[PDB]
C-alpha cells in the first residue's frame, strides 16, 4: 500500500503498517530514513560531474 | 544506436567496449565494480579473443556465462566479466546500481522508459559511431511484443523501443546497458540482446530481463 505512494518518500528502495527506506552498497541511509547518501566520489548510478 | 542523442561528457559513465585484437568495438557492456563487467552471452562467440575497454584497457580473468544460454533463442542471454586488474573511477568512468529485485520489478520495470546507450551502429545498414550515443526508449507491453515477434519472447526477456518511430539499439550495442533512472539515480535493467533489424517498423529492441538474474549475478560476485 503505502511504497505504492510516491515510493513512500524513500529516495531508493522502499519495503512495507509503516515504510522502511533503504539503499544500494556506497550509500547510507540519511537521518531522517529516506534519502540516500554516497560516501565516495563514485558512487553507482551517478553521472560524474 | 540509430537516432537518439550523443551522451554529453560524463553522462553514461557505465558504458564499457568490447575490443577484438585490432581494438575494433563489436559488443557493449555495462562496468558494475571495479573487477566486474556485464555483458551478453552472446558476445562471447563474436571474436576468438577480446579485452574491455572504459571511457584504459582492461584483459579479462573469468568468463562467467549462464550455462542455460541458447544461441537458437537468445535465451539466459547473460555473462559477467571478471578483470585482471581493477577499473579506476574517474570522470566517464563509473558503476551503474544493482537494485533490489523485488523494488525492480515493482518499481523500475514499471517505470515508463530506461536508456540504452553504445558505439555501435547508426543505421541498420550503416556504420558505427566514433562518439558514445543514448537512446529513452519505451518500456513496452508484454503481450504487444509477443504479438510483434516472429521469434519467441522467454521471461528472462523485455521489450522496450518505438513501434514505427526509427530509433532502436542497433549491431555493435548489443551486450551494453540498459538503464532506468529513478530520482536522479541509475539502476541496471537490461543488457541489448537481440532484434529483427533495427528500428524496423512493428518490431522492438529485446532486453536480457535483469530482474530474473539479481540473484545469479550476486552469486557470481562472490
Ligand atoms: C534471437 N535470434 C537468434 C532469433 C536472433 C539473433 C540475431 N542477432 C544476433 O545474432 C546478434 C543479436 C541479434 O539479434 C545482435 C542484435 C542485438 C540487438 C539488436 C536491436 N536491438 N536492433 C539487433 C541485433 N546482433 C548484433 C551483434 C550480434 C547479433
Ligand atoms: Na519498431
Amino acid at each position: 500500500k503505502l511504497c505504492s505512494l510516491d515510493n513512500g518518500d524513500c529516495d531508493q528502495f522502499c519495503h512495507e503498517n509503516s515504510v522502511v527506506c533503504s539503499c544500494a552498497r556506497g550509500y547510507t541511509l540519511a537521518d531522517n530514513g529516506k534519502a540516500c547518501i554516497p560516501t565516495g566520489p563514485y558512487p553507482c548510478g551517478k553521472q560524474t560531474l | 544506436i540509430v537516432g537518439g542523442q550523443e551522451c554529453k561528457d560524463g553522462e553514461c559513465p557505465w558504458q564499457a567496449l568490447l575490443i577484438n585484437e585490432e581494438n575494433e568495438g563489436f559488443c557493449g557492456g555495462t562496468i558494475l565494480s571495479e573487477f566486474y563487467i556485464l555483458t551478453a552471452a552472446h558476445c562471447l562467440y563474436q571474436a576468438k579473443r577480446f579485452k574491455v575497454r572504459v571511457g584504459a584497457v582492461h584483459e579479462v580473468e573469468v568468463v562467467i556465462k549462464h550455462n542455460r544460454f541458447t544461441k537458437e533463442t537468445y535465451d539466459f542471454d547473460i555473462a559477467v566479466l571478471r578483470l585482471k586488474t581493477p577499473i579506476t573511477f574517474r570522470m566517464n568512468v563509473a558503476p551503474a546500481c544493482l537494485p533490489e529485485r523485488d523494488w525492480a520489478e515493482s518499481t523500475l520495470m514499471t517505470q515508463k522508459t530506461g536508456i540504452v546507450s553504445g558505439f555501435g551502429r547508426t543505421h541498420e545498414k550503416g556504420e558505427q559511431s566514433t562518439r558514445l550515443k543514448m537512446l529513452e526508449v519505451p518500456y513496452v507491453d508484454r503481450n504487444s511484443c509477443k504479438l510483434s515477434s516472429s521469434f519467441i519472447i522467454t521471461q528472462n526477456m523485455f521489450c522496450a523501443g518505438y513501434d514505427t518511430k526509427q530509433e532502436d539499439a542497433c549491431q555493435g550495442d548489443s551486450g551494453g546497458p540498459h538503464v532506468t533512472r529513478f530520482k536522479d539515480t541509475y539502476f541496471v535493467t537490461g543488457i541489448v540482446s537481440w532484434g529483427e533489424g533495427c528500428a524496423r517498423k512493428g518490431k522492438y529492441g529485446i532486453y536480457t530481463k535483469v530482474t530474473a538474474f539479481l540473484k545469479w549475478i550476486d552469486r557470481s560476485m562472490k
